[PDB]
DNA sequence: TCGGATGTATATATCTGACACGTGCCTGGAGACTAGGGAGTAATCCCCTTGGCGGTTAAAACGCGGGGGACAGCGCGTACGTGCGTTTAAGCGGTGCTAGAGCTGTCTACGACCAATTGAGCGGCCTCGGCACCGGGATTCTCGA
DNA sequence: TCGAGAATCCCGGTGCCGAGGCCGCTCAATTGGTCGTAGACAGCTCTAGCACCGCTTAAACGCACGTACGCGCTGTCCCCCGCGTTTTAACCGCCAAGGGGATTACTCCCTAGTCTCCAGGCACGTGTCAGATATATACATCCGA
């Protein structure tokens, strides 16, 4: 049971969606890796977070406030879970 | 044999995705997004779904602003198509790199 | 070596269907819609023999061990032993009419192996109209592709669940047995198992257009309820590409596989694997067959009676018609000179 | 300018399962009493901020000419939306089960705390040389031929 | 492709004030001791996270296709730059004067801490209507002639 893989399950036209939620008319098509690297960057700084958490606290299970207080750590705070 | 101009499509989809307020991503993907790249700092972890829920909601809230500062970049190399380049300005500019 | 250009075709015949070497690769038998046992010779690209059969698409075709009897399959069941000297029907009756497969034992042209489309697949005899049918664990899948190995020791079964099931010969033996996924979502529905010529470095196709090199010597090492992994995987980069067919060099060094969109066909190796060369074509054309000869770079394209052939790598240069000349690469300057200015009988018919 | 073809609010009928509401009960907040120590408050002094006066010059201000950047119109053929038809895996139910989180009980080794010295780091005082500074000459990039 | 020439870049002599070092000393950090408890650890339970399975359909995906625009080109024009000439106030050294900020000594009253007591908040157990959802239907708008 090893994944290695669906960094490409992120499909294109979800991220044509996110786009128009942001208010874009006209896309490239060269936008779309660029995209998901950035998107891959962003999220393994969060993830080394709560893993030093979880970590620390000598448990196995990840929960929800590991999440909330590694975001805190960014700056970018969060509400609405605990 | 009833087309619309290009354009209006777009116009109307933007009005509805700035009216409605849900995720945007299918969960089983980006679930399994989660658990590869956790896989590699730790063996063998659980999750509540409450933190996979959260994660998806911070990361879309940041895509979301990133596209908007984009299009002002944009606007302002007088096009209104989206470049890379205008990408990587961005984040030039706001400071994370 | 690895074949390059145009090198035109042989479309002397229409309608072809399936096409098959023989065991020196020398001959071709092709079965067309009518299903004719056409013959050609390669040298003169030139046809050596054509006898009609019957009038039904003949699928299945293999030679023989000594590459001088023949087997056909029709679409109406006629499953017999074929020769080259006449040609004669030997055995016919029933199966389910679409039919897939029939295989000699590759030690013995009395055992064959008769795989049906939605049946188990059925070992013949050849003295007579025995059948022996291999067993199935799942009976619900009714696709498990089988084939004895390069060798004649085991047979390989494969159902559309990417369950391996290894069968002996006669007894069959359940020597190993696994399953794939990759990417882990689920498994995947099998397309096809191969076999090289020199081992048993082989590869299976599969339905996530990924192809998996594999190796029966570690498969026997852990023997059943192991965990193989690939040699190597082969896929496509930039797109999807759906795959028809695929075959390995005259040895298994090479591996080339077709696809089933564009005829524009793909190369690679077994060791590095790499995509050496796109060999592309015409849009228009549907490509259906793809055959390959063990000394010669030889691409047999069956693509609707139109069988076009690439065959090169070899480009002329000097040195073989003027030994004299000596062809450098860039300016050599040097000096030659660092001054500038018996009687043994040798046979000559030594065979 | 008119005319049809639309996606779009608009009116109504029905279920339902989150939200609002009674209930027992307890553990944490209120009421009195006590010290003792943090902080308020009155001198006080001397230092460091403000204020002013001439000199001088180096830098700011003001014209002038011009030629190189901003910029606006045209032209193309390229890449990307729109619509349709065809696959597939997300999603929605049902079941099992079990590692693992969570609460309980017991003790004990480990940090809070109180004299006591002592040496170690901090304020004060020379000094002498690394760098400030000036003259002077070799070098070298630029710009009209 | 060239010489003139205007900034630069080593080289060498002068001198000087600020690191560096030395010294003298008060205060705080260490030693040695007790003692009350945070937590280390063992044990039991039960509940969500995972795994598997079957069915469906919404959703992705490929593919033409037709069009509109991002970029290039070319001409323009004017305004910002390089330079010379003249004013002026920034600066530096210097002088005086006085308010305010550290500074210590001295009460004192305000909060930690204790104990007793008793009810507001909390888990739990209800019912029931606000909104979801389905259905017809005026109508607002957009592309084409």
């Amino acid at each position: 049971k090893v994944l290695r893989d669906n960094i490409q399950g992120i499909t294109k036209p979800a991220i044509r969606r996110l786009a128009r939620r942001g208010g874009v008319k006209r896309i490239s098509g060269l936008i779309y890796e660029e995209t998901r690297g950035v998107l891959k960057v962003f999220l393994e700084n969060v993830i080394r977070d709560a893993v030093t958490y979880t970590e620390h606290a000598k448990r196995k299970t990840v929960t929800a406030m590991d999440v909330v207080y590694a975001l805190k750590r960014q700056g970018r705070t969060l509400y609405g879970f605990g | 044999p009833h087309r619309y101009r290009p354009g209006t499509v777009a116009l109307r989809e933007i009005r509805r995705y700035q009216k409605s307020t849900e995720l945007l991503i299918r969960k089983l993907p980006f679930q399994r997004l989660v658990r590869e790249i956790a896989q590699d700092f730790k063996t063998d972890l659980r999750f509540q779904s409450s933190a996979v829920m959260a994660l998806q909601e911070a990361s879309e809230a940041y895509l979301v602003a990133l596209f908007e500062d984009t299009n002002l970049c944009a606007i302002h190399a007088k096009r209104v198509t989206i470049m890379p380049k205008d990408i990587q300005l961005a984040r030039r500019i706001r400071g994370e790199r | 070596n690895y074949p390059e250009e145009a090198d035109g075709t042989l479309d002397c015949i229409s309608m072809a269907l399936t096409c098959t070497f023989n065991r020196w690769g020398t001959l071709l038998a092709v079965g067309c819609n009518d299903g004719r046992i056409v013959i050609w010779d390669f040298l003169t690209r030139g046809i050596a023999k054509i006898i009609s059969a019957h009038i039904h698409p003949v699928c299945s075709l293999c030679w023989s061990r000594d590459g001088h009897k023949l087997v056909s399959a029709s679409t109406d069941n006629i499953v017999s032993q074929w020769d080259v000297l006449s040609g004669d029907c030997d055995q016919r009756f029933r199966f389910p009419s679409p039919i897939l497969k029939v295989q000699y034992h590759p030690r013995d042209q009395n055992k064959v192996l008769v795989c049906p489309m939605k049946s188990a697949p059925v070992m013949l005899t050849l003295s007579d109209s025995k059948h022996v049918v291999l067993p199935v664990d799942d009976d619900s899948d009714l696709n498990v592709v089988a084939s004895f190995d390069r060798r004649g020791e085991y047979i390989y079964t494969g159902n559309a669940k990417g369950k391996i099931l290894v069968l002996k010969t006669d007894s069959q033996d359940l020597v190993a047995s696994f399953r794939v996924t990759t990417g882990t979502s689920n498994t995947t529905a099998i397309k096809s198992i191969e076999f090289a010529r020199k081992g048993s470095c082989f590869l299976i196709n599969t339905a996530d257009r990924i192809i998996r090199v594999y190796d029966g010597r570690e498969i026997l090492t852990c023997g059943r309820d192991g965990e193989p992994e690939p040699m190597q995987k082969l896929q496509d980069l930039v797109n999807r590409t759906p795959w028809k067919k695929c075959c390995f060099s005259g040895d298994g060094e090479y591996i080339v596989a077709g696809s089933a969109r564009q005829h524009a066909l793909y190369i690679w190796e077994k060791s590095i694997g790499n995509l050496v060369k796109i060999l592309h074509g015409t849009r228009g054309e549907l490509l259906l067959d793809v055959a390959w000869h063990p000394v010669r770079p030889i691409i047999a394209s069956i693509s609707s009676g139109v069988v076009s052939i690439w065959a090169q790598n070899q480009v002329e240069n000097w040195s073989a018609f003027a030994p004299d000349f000596k062809e450098l690469d860039e300016n050599v300057e040097y000096e030659e000179r660092e001054s500038e200015f018996e009687d043994e009988e040798v046979d000559v018919t030594s065979v």
